[PDB]
């Protein structure tokens, strides 16, 4: 999930925001 | 590897400054 | 001084590393 | 919680578990 | 300086960006 | 003292996250 | 690429340590 | 290398954690 | 060494237990 | 609070960085 | 830029001293 | 010892190169 998105490419601080609660 | 370990120790810690008194639920798979 | 937010940097490296697999919940709030 | 138990004093390894998934 | 202002109490993302390039 | 020192370490790493492209300076 | 975001976190880091009071540019 | 000094700097944290009032020692050889 | 166990796979935090003094 | 062990987590990196390949020991006791 | 010299072989203290203002 | 010496006033990375081996 996230690994998969936020591993493979750099996540933008707005990518990133979607996983906070 | 070891590649995705030591990103996730970054991904980690960007969560929590992007994410504040919010917290974040981390799930790697 | 900003004990609390530089507490939690390193707490979540602390739970990223000691749970693994399992990944953790930071819910500071 | 975390902050309370953990910011406050230093937790073990097996405290820090209680917070996994 | 960013210190007085952001190690005495907390500095939001949006505020450090004033610190950017 | 030693609290800023550590301070300073982590304000690095949020410029670092939030400047991106931009880049940042550093003065302590 | 990843590799060199995850490289600049640690150069940032280094910079911080080894420039001290001098403070420091990045660019990437 | 630059991974296998990345590398190093998270196995010094890990150490950090896990071993607590103990120490380590860090030969990387 | 460390880096020939633990740097080309991941070792837990018990198999790192073995470096502390 | 917990300042001295997070002090601790920064000394070990900065040790990391200064001693290189000499490798450390770290006994915080 | 310190991303191409120092991102693929090691950069001593001594070479990031360079970067420094 | 170490933390004592440099959690208590800042070690520069010359001060703490004296603790290498
Ligand atoms: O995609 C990522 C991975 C790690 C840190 C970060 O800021 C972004
Ligand atoms: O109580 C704590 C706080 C931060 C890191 C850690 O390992 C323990
Ligand atoms: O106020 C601060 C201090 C250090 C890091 C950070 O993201 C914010
Ligand atoms: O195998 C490793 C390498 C680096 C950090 C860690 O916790 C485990
Ligand atoms: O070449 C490098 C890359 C990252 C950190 C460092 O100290 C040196
Ligand atoms: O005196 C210190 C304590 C922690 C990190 C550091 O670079 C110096
Ligand atoms: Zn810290
Ligand atoms: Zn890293």
């Amino acid at each position: 999930g996230i690994v998969e998105q936020c591993c493979t490419s750099i996540c933008s601080l707005y990518q990133l925001e979607n996983y906070c609660n | 590897f070891v590649n995705q370990h030591l990103c996730g120790s970054h991904l980690v810690e960007a969560l929590y400054l992007v994410c504040g008194e919010r917290g974040f639920f981390y799930t790697p798979k």
